[PDB]
């Protein structure tokens, strides 16, 4: 469901939301999450505080 | 498990302060120094002393 905060205004579905990954391949309503990194273990805003004062 | 973060939060938040009468906002035009307005005032009706 549109549990999760919604950032729009108006233009909420208002109607059946899903999450369209296993459900099937190419059929649920569209509602895809999108992770930067699949497994995540450390951000990368250290690593470039990491080289950057080697630098 | 390990490893760490992401810097600087950047929060910014900031509002954005509405401003409570801008519909007495009139039009000027910026030419001139001095304006003015008057009114006539009340006289009253009199006698008819005809003599």
């Amino acid at each position: 469901e549109d549990i999760y905060f919604i950032v729009p205004d108006y233009l909420i579905p208002d109607d059946c939301l899903q999450i369209h990954k296993l459900y099937d391949n190419c059929m649920s309503g569209n509602f895809v999450v999108m992770q930067n990194k699949p497994i995540q273990y450390n951000s990368d805003i250290e690593i470039i505080e990491h080289y950057t004062d080697e630098l | 498990k390990y490893l760490f973060p992401k810097i600087n939060e950047t929060l910014l938040i900031d509002i954005a302060l509405g401003n409570r009468f801008n519909w007495l906002a009139k039009e000027q035009d910026f030419i001139g120094q001095y304006s003015e307005e008057y009114v006539i005032m009340d006289t009253v009706p009199i006698n008819m002393d005809l003599s």
